[PDB]
RNA sequence: GAUCCUUAAC
RNA sequence: CGCCCGUCGCUAGUACCGAUUGAAUGGCUUAGUGAGGCCUCAGGAUCUGCUUAGAGAAGGGGGCAACUCCAUCUCAGAGCGGAGAAUUUGGACAAACUUGGUCAUUUAGAGGAACUAAAAGUCGUAACAAGGUUUCCGUAGGUGAACCUGCGGAAGGAUCAUU
RNA sequence: ACCCACUCGGCACCUUACGAGAAAUCAAAGUCUUUGGGUUCUGGGGGGAGUAUGGUCGCAAGGCUGAAACUUAAAGGAAUU
RNA sequence: GUCGGAUUUCCAACGGGGCCUUUCCUUCUGGCUAACCUUGAGCUUGGCGAACCAGGACUUUUACUUUGAAAAAAUUAGAGUGUUCAAAGCAGGCGUAUUGCUCGAAUAUAUUAGCAUGGAAUAAUAGAAUAGGAC
RNA sequence: UAUCUGGUUGAUCCUGCCAGUAGUCAUAUGCUUGUCUCAAAGAUUAAGCCAUGCAUGUCUAAGUAUAAGCAAUUUAUACAGUGAAACUGCGAAUGGCUCAUUAAAUCAGUUAUCGUUUAUUUGAUAGUUCCUUUACUACAUGGUAUAACUGUGGUAAUUCUAGAGCUAAUACAUGCUUAAAAUCUCGACCCUUUGGAAGAGAUGUAUUUAUUAGAUAAAAAAUCAAUGUCUUCGGACUCUUUGAUGAUUCAUAAUAACUUUUCGAAUCGCAUGGCCUUGUGCUGGCGAUGGUUCAUUCAAAUUUCUGCCCUAUCAACUUUCGAUGGUAGGAUAGUGGCCUACCAUGGUUUCAACGGGUAACGGGGAAUAAGGGUUCGAUUCCGGAGAGGGAGCCUGAGAAACGGCUACC
RNA sequence: UCUUAAGGUAGCCAAAUGCCUCGUCAUCUAAUUAGUGACGCGCAUGAAUGGAUUAACGAGAUUCCCACUGUCCCUAUCUAC
């Protein structure tokens, strides 16, 4: 947060090196892509100094498939959070429902400032970690 | 390997096995129509009940 | 004979999965190259669908590229000086991606001297016109001059020697170079 | 399962072939071909059950070897060659010109075409791309590719091939007010006349089609096949012209012509 | 207030 | 002169407890051993593609007798060599055997203590009527056995009742 | 402090049956085959048995949880003479 | 009413489709010009562009319900069939019967759930309160 | 096809169970037992073990023939018909069987690969293999072993076999074999600045590094260190673009290097019309093969969403010391704790986590006929799995393969 | 009913208490007058002449096991005095 290069390695967007030989306006260059489906990149992500090689906007991942949404339930682990998908399972024998839920763990870019009790929407993408398969694309809280 | 050959039963036996009225009705029908066994009457009853079930599931709609 | 399936690992909650399948071919992995320096030797391993893989092992001479010029030359490498994941790798001098190494880079030294000719330390009309065209750009900065004068250039290997058998790399220029030099001197 | 399945049995073959369960416990497996395993017709069942031209598989393989049956102008000496949608089969003896076209009941039924229509052919361009050496090219529904196409042509259009060369004789653009043929699903064997469509980015675009009887239904993009403009189709149609007759009429038709 | 018990069911 | 209770008698069956630092099988698991395949630092049996001088010097030249290149009937001598079966350092997959136990079962066991079921057993009547001390509940003690008694409670009581 | 009426909230009492119920009886045990206001707990023939075992609480007596093997055609509820 | 058969210059309810009495039914760029100010003599040169389509976006949430592909083939009800009825199984029929012709092998559940789609009645979440509230 | 009757009593009304009743792609046994179709048939216990016999091999006109096998040239003079054998090629990973393990596992439906192969099949795709580059190339084209047969050999013995003699290479190392347009570095001078040219090499993809391009939305002037195209030089500049979906570091071309080189008939059967300065010259079609591949089917791996029986006499579980996540790396065809190092302490759970049981492979299905439901589904179809128990692996595109090996039990 | 009053209750046992006796059964061992667990008409157990049990403790007595060893097979050698 305070320091971007706390890591042992040099975090940099792959295949992006900025030539210092010239002196042009906004000498730092950053790369981003439109994940599409109406979600827009935060204006703070427009100038942010984070890397997040798995980010949907600045990283190399791509969003395709299922678009989910839920309320963040825990936010103590880095660049990723887990949400509650509270749904009702229908029981045809008794003609009534029951409250089930699934914790799907998803990836959060440092662009969004997420919290418990916040509502987020996530998108299916390439397997990012052992359990993570989604990235948040929009935060509905304020 | 081979595709199974579909078979079905042709007579459904009455649930109450021994009652004088039904027993005498089926016996008289068989004897006066010249039948040898109750398989004929049971099979035709099964078919008639199938037809009546079809008619009910048909007329239940507008 | 190592495996790469998740069916052998604990569930996300902590449930120990049973043994449902014996190890299969598609989920195989194999031992690392641990390529070293000296007396290049390349082994070809046949993989799924042919697809020969070249395992670097004791590879000596690779190819390295300048960033700003897009100019690459084949050169020998002296040996690794840093690796971001481990220090034992630095000690035993193995080649892996994103490892910074020292290279003699006298090909680059003679290349610069033949291209611009500005000496360190302290004639044909074609060449004079060429230098006039490409002049006023040889006063970049002092760190590159000091590195060139010493004669040991900091270059990060970026290929995978364990797949293509090539410790191909790019030199460190600017932010990454400053980061790694600060890291090595930070003590 | 350690390798591809090479056999294929009855009760697993696609429905539009209509194999009797008896008289064989296996179903001719189409080989690797120009069209998918399911939505394609192998020549063996065509020549044994659909035509009775050869009453037995050994006989069909014999006539297929001895160069009397050719597909797309090429003989294709493959005992189970998968012949795809809108493919042409030319039998030089007796001059039998067959078109592998879906009927209205959702099957592949015999269709008679003349010399001109057995000569030419149509195709749905599946993907426009540029390959080696920067050459633009397109890949059609039969998997056949053509190089150097007019840049006007885009995805989901029709291209007409002369069968003398892989060059495209004419192009049909996919745009509002175009007659279309739908191949797949419950809409299989219908003429649609696309009118309007919606994007719904993410996948599986659906198009509303209203035929010449003003019946309007909806089907996905990969299922339709634009065949021509309004009125005259660019290929002859088998009897019915893809209309999906209401189920209440064929009983009268059979009781008349029975 | 000792008036304890009744070859075995049908 | 009804029904009915328990103890003790006889026979069978069922499960339970039980010394045996019980037994077997199956996991899973700490510290150990570990075949074999596999990658690897080494290793070199065994196969020749190229050039060289020290050869008896043929057979052909300028005298025709000594004075001289040529492929060669050869071998310790120089490299670039390239394939390489044995064996072998390091490392991973890791089959099979111990020492402890999460634990899952199956099973042996001298004996012990129950329950159930068997035509006319013995001893006494505990309850069924105010069952002859109303009955029951909980608790505690006592007792051949039903059971008796203390304390509190209930009526399912033998009182719906005393201006 | 009494007397008369009204009202709220109580502990309760008489009669039919609107109804309910197997009946005894019940203003709830009614508005449940014309079956659905919300919700918790418990039962599924009589035993074996509130036993065995494993837990768990107690100083103990014991409490809470709680089987099965096996056995049996009745055991039971309310009224009639 | 027309050579065992049925169209309507209206009285019934309206699945329904529109606009109005505060109902504000949501972009700027664009189109052969839209309900067309064009009217030369009753193929004729100039209204507000998304009724169909491209880029900037305001899709804030559901549950529910109506649609439309999808739970493969036999197996289910079943269209039809002198396999003699048949159970079955897809046949088969019509002739110029020496050459030929032809209808066939459909539709519902598509065992849960995702996908777009009209509604928004029924139960919540959401707004602007020591206004950083909307134009 | 929305059905009940007998049994507690002296009799009654009840609860209540017992019994009766009818059916089983549920078995078994008994009495019995002629045919028209008709077919289940070692499933429970024993996924136990097997005497014996079989179940994968294969070729055309066209990969390689000389057996001293059969047959004949009135048409080839070097066979050119079969051809036993053997070497190469493709299989044998298909099929079939069984249901042991297996309870978010598998599987059904639904999704995605913008995260991953291409001989098998289909269409198309190398005038850049002059590579010390104009006498080093023979382009009508260069080399190395070897299986039958020949033998004095073998045992209770193997689908065992070695050294001798030559045979075929599509068994395997080699490189020339049919032009550039255009561009960059080399490389005589006008003695000079508007600038170079004789001739030389380099430009296909197959792996990698680094740099590029791959965004036209309505809008006006002036030095720039140097006019970028060509000139009326007050610069007109037009044709500046190469393209789709939700977009990409996409495809794709380009720049300096990459290869230890991966590549593009050094093959087989079928005709022989014509040009001639009459030469073992000049030409020319039909069928298989690998090639850089591009893309289509046959697929396989991973994969998002949801859904699974009985148990609390399993309530807390998960970090052998990877459990959650992050960074970097390795390995894989690929993403990913798939595995290693470093960092923080996270992940699941009363909405039942974790554990135990399963006489549990799952689904499409079968049996009830009011509706609702209950139970099973090893098994004729699909998806898994295994070949006695795990473990390892070669070959092959595809096996952790068992009618393939490597060991232990 | 008799003898002197009562007749050994809870318990416990071949026990440091049992003659017979090396009791009988089981277990431990190849083999056990040993040990342990049971049985009990117990010569002659037994309730503050205290009965039964008991964690911890013990230079107390006894049995088995693992480790270890010259205790032994079967001895040998060395040092100081």
């Amino acid at each position: 947060e305070l320091t971007v290069q706390s890591e042992r390695a040099f975090q940099k967007q792959p295949h992006i090196f900025n030539n210092p030989k010239v002196k042009t306006s906004k000498r730092t260059k950053r790369w981003y892509k439109n994940a599409g489906l109406g979600f827009k990149t935060p204006k703070t992500a427009i100038e942010g100094s984070y890397i997040d090689k798995k980010c949907p906007f600045t990283g190399l991942v791509s969003i395709r498939g299922k678009i989910l949404t839920g309320t963040v339930v825990s936010t103590k682990m880095h660049r990723t959070i887990v949400i509650r998908r509270a749904y009702l399972h229908y029981i045809p024998k008794y003609n009534r429902y029951e409250k089930r839920h699934k914790n799907v763990p998803v990836h959060v870019s440092p662009a969004f400032r997420v919290q418990v009790g916040d509502i987020v929407t996530v998108g299916q993408c390439r397997p990012i970690s052992k359990t993570v398969r989604f990235n948040v694309v929009k935060v509905s809280a304020a | 390997p081979r595709a199974p050959r579909t078979y079905s039963k042709t007579y459904s036996t009455p649930k109450r096995p021994y009652e004088s009225s039904r027993l005498d009705a089926e016996l008289k029908l068989a004897g006066e129509f010249g039948l040898k066994n109750k398989k004929e009457i049971y099979r035709i009853s099964f078919q008639l009940s199938k037809i009546r079930r079809a008619a009910r599931d048909l007329l239940t709609r507008d | 004979g190592i495996s790469r399936d998740s069916r052998h690992k604990r569930s996300a909650t902590g449930a120990k999965r049973a043994q449902f399948r014996k190890k299969r071919k598609f989920e195989l992995g194999r031992q690392p190259a641990n390529t070293k320096i000296g007396a290049k030797r390349i082994h070809s391993v046949r993989t799924r669908g042919g697809n020969k893989k070249y395992r670097a092992l004791r590879i000596e001479t690779g190819n390295f590229s300048w960033a700003s010029e897009g100019i690459s030359k084949k050169t020998r490498i002296a040996g690794v000086v840093y690796h971001p994941s481990n220090n034992e790798l630095v000690r035993t001098n193995t080649l892996t991606k994103a490892a910074i190494v020292q290279i003699d880079a006298t090909p680059f030294r003679q290349w610069f001297e033949a291209h611009y000719g500005q000496t360190l330390g302290k004639k044909s009309k074609n060449a004079e016109r060429k230098w006039a065209a490409r002049a006023a750009s040889a006063k970049i900065e002092s760190s590159v001059e000091s590195q060139f004068s010493a004669g040991r250039l900091y270059a990060c290997i970026s290929s995978r020697p364990g797949q293509s058998g090539r410790c191909d790399g790019y030199i460190l220029e600017g932010e990454e170079l400053a980061f790694y030099l600060r890291r090595l001197t930070a003590k | 399962a350690r390798g591809p399945k090479k056999h294929l049995k009855r009760l697993a073959a696609p429905h539009h072939w209509l194999l009797d369960k008896l008289s064989g416990c296996y179903a001719p497996r189409p080989s690797a071909g120009p069209h998918k395993l399911r939505e394609s017709l192998p020549l063996i069942v065509f020549l044994r059950n659909r035509l009775k031209y050869a009453l037995n598989g050994r006989e069909v393989k014999a006539i297929l070897m001895q160069r009397h049956v050719k597909v797309d102008g090429k003989v294709r000496t493959d005992t189970t060659y998968p012949a795809g949608f809108m493919d042409v089969i030319t039998l030089d003896a007796t001059n039998e010109n067959f078109r592998l076209v879906y009927d209205v009941k959702g099957r592949f039924a015999v269709h008679r075409i003349t010399d001109e229509e057995a000569s030419y052919k149509l195709g749905k361009v599946k993907k426009v791309q540029l390959g080696k050496k920067g050459v633009p090219y397109v890949v059609t529904h039969d998997g056949r590719t053509i190089r150097y196409p007019d840049p006007n042509i885009k995805v989901n259009d029709t291209v007409k091939i002369d069968l003398a060369s892989g060059k495209i004789t004419d192009f049909i653009k996919f745009d509002a007010g175009k007659l279309v043929y739908v191949t797949g699903g419950r809409n299989l064997g219908r003429i649609g006349t696309i009118v309007h469509k919606e994007r719904h980015d993410g996948g599986f675009d659906l198009v509303h089609i209203k035929d010449s009887l003003d019946n309007t239904f909806v089907t996905r993009l990969n299922n339709v096949f634009v065949i021509g403009e309004q009125g005259k189709p660019y290929i002859s149609l088998p009897k019915g012209k893809g209309i999906k007759l209401s189920i209440a009429e064929e009983r009268d038709r059979r009781r008349a012509q029975q």
